[PDB]
DNA sequence: GTTGTGGGAGCTGTCACGGATGC
DNA sequence: GCATCCGTGAGTCGAGG
RNA sequence: CUCGA
């Protein structure tokens, strides 16, 4: 009883027995609406109209008001700018992927220049630049490759207050905090960075009467100011006074904040000077400790320390914000020079294009999206990857937090957390607690705090008016739950019911106390965490692991939807945009493996072109299919095709297995898998990953490469698969070595080894003495050559500075699961694959189905994820089909959830939301009437076991087992990408070491703690060895090479250069370093074997 | 609360059933767990400590 | 050769410790 | 006479771009 | 920068 509302979504019965009164939704919006925001689409106008106030104001609207006017001190001249709008676009998306741009409108304004003097008022439309544009899918395109604006998360302008404790009695000491939306701050009359301020040498009071301050009149606070802030320069009477008028009632240094203005107004009173007295008073009257206080001409603000983790305190800043922010930046050092040329030059002979440079704005522009931390490179393994990373939130950035200056309380799951910022997904490792990932149903507002859906409670009556609170408004009022019992008509059954309080505590209140409720359980979720199957029966580190490894799992050739699935997977698949969806509803007019044209009932064409074996930023495959019939009558938002991760219309990550829950001879020992050598002969599990190798011929000191097929003494063979360009051709199947760009590189005449000397003499070679760079195909890999792209300088293709050619060869391969692949559940479940069996030998039951994987139990208990057994009973008793016996009454295990549940067909589709669905009893229920197979043979138990036999000797295993069927992801962790050795490899100049990363064939480092180990067994040749010919000594390890060939014993080593390299760094630092002789003076450091 | 449902948990449970076996053996894992899992987890801690 | 008006970005949610320095 | 202010520590090994 | 043990 899900997806209803999406047409043409699969049935997929769920096991909830709650109403969903709210759906999920735009789980993209938190981008897009930000963006539009930012730009004032008519979108963002309506939206704001149905839940704004009348006067909306865009994020470049708001930046051109600020800036505006530009004003010549004199005030004779003004300019300003006005109406922004945007042409069209410059290139579609996939060009600008394809030639390497960055996806973007023009942007122009209406700048009005006005001279007070002349009355000439010469408007005029000028030109900003090149903005960078939101795709549809809620990414940007720079430089051709695809990235995702972070959301931050910062503290909101404001005053907050709290209570530390001094050293000297354990004292309750207060102290505030006040934080601007720009320029410097205060504490408490410390400001900036200059201590032991006297609260009362500036300006019932317990301690205010108190201040030791020696003083009288205005001069003194004005001059110590000035003697205690801005040093270097004797006391003056008018610069302090300047300073001080221009610190924090001159508006254009200090900026009130919005969000700021109106949580400090709320603070201290409804309608500067007046705040700062308010903030005294606060600060005197919480070290007393009274409840409210009175301040003149504001009221009723409670006296309490603020803590700085609330989400009523912290707020995100969006894509549309940070945009804003970098361009109210370029938009300042424009004005700079806007008024640095009003100056000098004549009026009436400036226009607004004379006087407007736009060079800033680009650059700030540029810089953000290139070097911000908040652009990321997008996580694009599969769909879910891309939808989690749009909807995520990170507190580190420029702005925020550093990840070292980040204590543990920062990353703690806070109450109001609740329904805005999923508590499971978080990463393990460093960043953990840092990166939170947004709740399904949240919701930013405009002044970037996360607002949350409840629905509305009148005399304890469940209403149908939902309304949006904040953190704040949240804590003000009692929250019921979603799981409360409730009566038709929206009336609560039991005398009281479970609420939430301000507190962050819960309660048992009565039901005319009530206020809101939840709109559903999982409400607290984020999308990858609402699909574990069973998420109440998984503790929170492994289900944590679970969301994770959901998000690395790669795109399978062909995707199965899981047979047990919450009921996230269709909207997930949908919001993620990587399948087809109908724009409007019509008639399929043609289908073909390259795009899908819909005849729309209007007689309007639509046409949908197929991403067919595209190339992802982590090299999986994106690959979509059309899912619609020539004639089939599509509504709108039907999905049309499948993407990579998807199954008419659902996320479908992984594959369903057959699993038996047993150890197996120990090759499932320590959390290793077994897998059924099928799932390679059916490449149930085999997946598609396409490389980009590319080259480039450029300008070098001896002259300039050539991408050339004729390359020094190459036998004809080899190149064999090369074109006449020599580049590789297109479908050719290359193994690890060969040449995919054949490339040769100006070579000087000193280099030529006696030998190639003496050879271009005596035959009389030419002089073209090259070298072969011919880009080869790295260890480790193969495939067929998928595409060739090639832009040349002698074309009109835009390159590089003395890059005359550059050729990319994109490189597909077909990955059977193997030994060394990552397997995992949805449930933190996680393993690599020890062993693939024969089919014959495996596991089977009673009629020859030998089972798919095999799972160790010893993995199970102790990791309190049992999640997975029931979804293995579950699954098996999807996989085989049910039907409770109605005859005589329906029975009481199956009474309360079951509406249409009571009977299901072979390999049904069926969804146990979290928090709600399928429950033990009834699992326990349909586990006892399972259908029987071809023989009516039933082979699974009312225990969810059955008896096997060993695929080796033949007899049946004496005890039964647990078998059903899993949902089993293939996770981006496989032995191709991760096998590397080294004999002999490049080294660094510097350090003259060998490389690192696989990449560049290195080696692998024998690190402090391995010597440490090499020591503790006595292994001195061994860590010689280790650490000078295999490492550092330029001639020791040419030496072991020569003498390994020509079977000759290991020589004495030398001396390691790095040391050479200390002592240089040590001179360069004046230090007289000096090797000596037992006795002598320092030691020095620094042809036959040729004439030979 | 905790420890009394533990022990009535090690009381029914028989002595043969594998998740028993596992853990008295000495093979892998506590009772705690155990007791986590069928019984009840007990108290959890706060974000202070 | 420079001749009318003129203070910038940065922390900025770490902690626990030991010993010059500096009033 | 010492109180602050500063300057030093704070796990290892791996992968992309 | 993100991620793996």
């Amino acid at each position: 009883s899900s997806n209803n509302s999406v047409p043409g979504a699969p049935n997929r019965v769920s096991f909830a027995k709650l109403r969903e009164p709210l759906e999920v939704p735009g789980l993209l919006d938190v981008q897009t609406d930000s963006f539009e925001w930012l730009i004032g689409s008519p979108r963002w106008r309506e939206s704001a109209a149905e839940r704004g106030d009348v006067n909306p104001v865009g994020g470049l609207e708001e930046v051109l008001y600020e800036l505006s006017p530009i004003e010549d001190f004199s005030g004779s001249m003004s300019l300003s700018f006005s109406d922004p709008r945007f042409d069209d676009v410059k290139a579609p998306v996939d060009e600008c992927k394809d030639k390497d741009m960055t996806y973007a409108a023009p942007l122009f304004v209406t700048a009005e220049f006005i001279n007070n003097n002349t009355g000439e008022i010469k408007s005029q439309t000028v030109f900003m630049g090149d903005f960078p544009m939101m795709t549809e899918k809620g990414t940007f395109i720079i430089n051709g490759t695809e990235r995702v604006v972070v959301s931050q998360l910062v503290r909101s302008p404001g005053v907050y207050f709290d209570e530390t404790i001094d050293k000297s009695t354990d004292k309750t000491l207060h102290s505030v905090k006040v934080i601007p939306s720009r320029g410097a701050w205060l504490e408490f009359v410390r400001i900036d960075r200059k201590r032991r301020q006297p609260v009362t040498v500036l300006l019932f009071s317990e301690i205010m009467r108190s201040t030791k301050d020696n003083t009288v009149g205005t001069d003194e606070a004005l001059l110590d100011i000035y003697r205690k802030l801005r040093p270097g320069e004797p006391p003056t009477k008018e610069s302090a006074q300047t300073l001080l008028e221009n610190l924090f009632f001159k508006e254009k240094r200090y900026d009130l904040a919005r969000v700021g203005r109106y949580k400090v107004n709320k603070k201290l009173g409804l309608h500067t000077e007046e705040d700062v007295v308010a903030t005294i008073e606060y600060l005197v009257r919480l070290h007393e400790g009274q409840t409210t206080m009175t301040v003149p001409g504001g009221v009723e603000v409670p006296v309490e320390t603020d803590d700085i983790d609330h989400f009523g305190n912290r707020r995100l800043r969006t894509v549309g914000e940070l945009i804003q922010n970098q361009i109210r930046v370029g938009m300042s050092r424009m004005e700079r020079v806007v008024r640095e040329r009003m100056t000098t030059q004549d009026v009436e002979a400036i226009t607004p294009q004379t006087l407007i440079n736009i060079r800033p704005v680009v650059a700030a522009i540029k810089e953000f999206f290139g070097t911000s931390q908040l652009s990321q490179f997008m996580d694009q393994n599969n769909p879910l990857s891309g939808l989690t990373h749009k909807r995520r939130l990170s507190a580190l950035g420029p702005g925020g937090l550093s990840r070292e200056r980040a204590g543990l309380e920062v990353r703690d799951v806070h109450p109001s957390h609740y329904g805005r910022m999923c508590p499971i997904e978080t990463p393990e490792g460093p960043n953990i607690g840092l990166i939170g990932s947004l709740s399904v149903y949240a919701r930013v507002n405009p002044f970037g705090f996360i607002e949350t859906p409840y629905r509305k409670v009148v005399d304890g009556v469940v209403s149908d008016e939902i309304v949006y609170l904040t953190a704040d408004e949240e804590d003000r009022h009692v929250v019921a739950q979603a799981n409360s019992p409730i009566d038709a008509d929206g009336r609560f059954v039991e005398p009281r019911v479970l609420v939430r309080r301000k507190a962050g505590e819960v309660e048992y209140v009565p039901s005319s106390e009530v206020d809101y409720m939840d709109v559903s359980p999982r409400q607290m979720v984020s999308v990858a965490t609402a699909m574990i199957p069973f998420l109440e029966h998984d503790d929170a580190n492994r289900a944590l692991m679970g969301a994770n490894m959901q998000r690395q799992a790669v795109p399978l050739v062909r995707s199965e939807a899981p047979l047990v699935g919450t009921g996230m997977e269709l909207r997930a698949a949908i919001d993620a945009g990587d399948v087809v969806v109908a724009e409007e509803s019509g008639v399929i007019e043609e289908v073909s493996a390259d795009y899908i044209t819909v005849m729309h009932d209007n007689g309007t064409r639509r046409t949908y072109r197929m991403r067919k074996f595209a190339r992802s930023n982590h090299g999986t495959c994106a690959n979509q299919c059309p899912i619609v019939d020539a004639g089939d009558r599509v509504e709108a938002g039907q999905v049309i095709a499948d993407g990579p991760c998807t199954d008419d219309g659902e996320m479908a990550l992984g594959k369903n297995l057959l699993v038996a829950i047993m150890p197996w001879e120990g090759h499932n020992y320590e959390d290793a898998i077994i897998l059924s050598n099928r799932l390679v002969e059916e490449d149930v599990l085999t997946s598609i990953h396409i490389e980009e190798h590319e080259i480039d011929a450029r300008d070098t000191k001896l002259g300039a490469e050539e991408i050339t097929r004729d390359i020094p003494n190459i036998s004809d063979e080899v190149l064999a698969d090369l074109d006449e360009r020599g580049i590789v051709r297109i479908g050719a199947e290359v193994r690890d070595g060969d040449i995919l760009v054949g490339k040769v590189t100006p070579k000087g005449e000193t280099e030529l080894t006696p030998e190639e000397r003496l050879l271009r003499a005596i035959f009389g070679e030419k002089a073209r003495e090259v070298r072969d760079t011919s880009l080869k195909v790295p260890h480790g890999e193969s495939g067929k050559v998928i595409g060739i792209r090639v832009f040349s300088r002698e074309d009109e293709d835009e390159l590089p500075a003395g890059v005359n050619e550059l050729v990319r060869v994109y490189v597909a391969q077909k990955r059977k699961i193997s030994d060394g692949d990552k397997l995992a559940g949805r449930h933190g479940n996680k393993g690599v694959i020890g062993k693939i069996l024969p089919v014959e030998d495996m596991p089977f039951l009673a009629d020859g189905t030998p089972v798919d994987i095999i799972l160790n139990t010893h993995g199970v208990p102790r990791r309190m994820n049992i999640g997975q057994i029931l979804e293995t009973h579950l699954g098996w008793c999807a996989h085989s089909g049910w039907k409770v016996d109605a005859a005589k009454g329906v029975p009481d295990w199956a009474a309360r959830l079951p509406d249409e549940l009571l009977e299901a067909q072979p390999n049904a589709i069926v969804s146990t939301p979290v928090f709600d669905g399928a429950q033990e009893a009834e699992l326990q229920g349909l586990l006892s009437c399972t259908l029987p197979n071809r023989d009516g043979d039933v082979l699974v138990d009312a225990d969810g076991k059955a008896m096997l036999f060993d695929g080796r000797s033949g007899e049946p295993f004496p005890y039964p087992v647990t078998v059903g069927y899993m949902y089993i992801m293939k996770l981006h962790h496989l032995v191709d990408d991760k096998i590397h050795a080294r004999s002999t490899g490049p080294y660094s100049m510097i350090t003259q070491q060998p490389l690192g990363g696989k990449a560049q064939f290195g080696g692998q480092r024998f690190g402090e703690m391995e010597c440490w180990a090499m020591q503790a067994y006595g292994a001195a040749y061994t860590l010689q060895e280790l650490l000078t010919i295999k490492s550092d000594d330029t001639v020791g390890r040419v030496k072991v090479y020569e003498a390994i060939v020509k079977g000759e014993n290991i020589p004495e080593p030398g001396i390691p250069e790095s040391f050479k390299v200390l002592l240089k760094e040590l001179q360069s630092l004046c230090l007289n370093v000096e090797v000596l002789s037992s006795d002598g003076a320092a030691i020095e450091l620094r042809l036959e074997r040729a004439a030979a | 609360a905790t420890d009394e449902v533990g022990q009535a948990l090690r009381e029914h449970y028989p002595d043969d059933n594998p998740i028993i076996t596992i853990v008295d053996s000495g093979a892998t894992g506590n009772f705690t767990q155990t007791r986590t899992l069928a019984g009840m987890k007990g108290l959890v801690t706060n974000p202070k400590g």
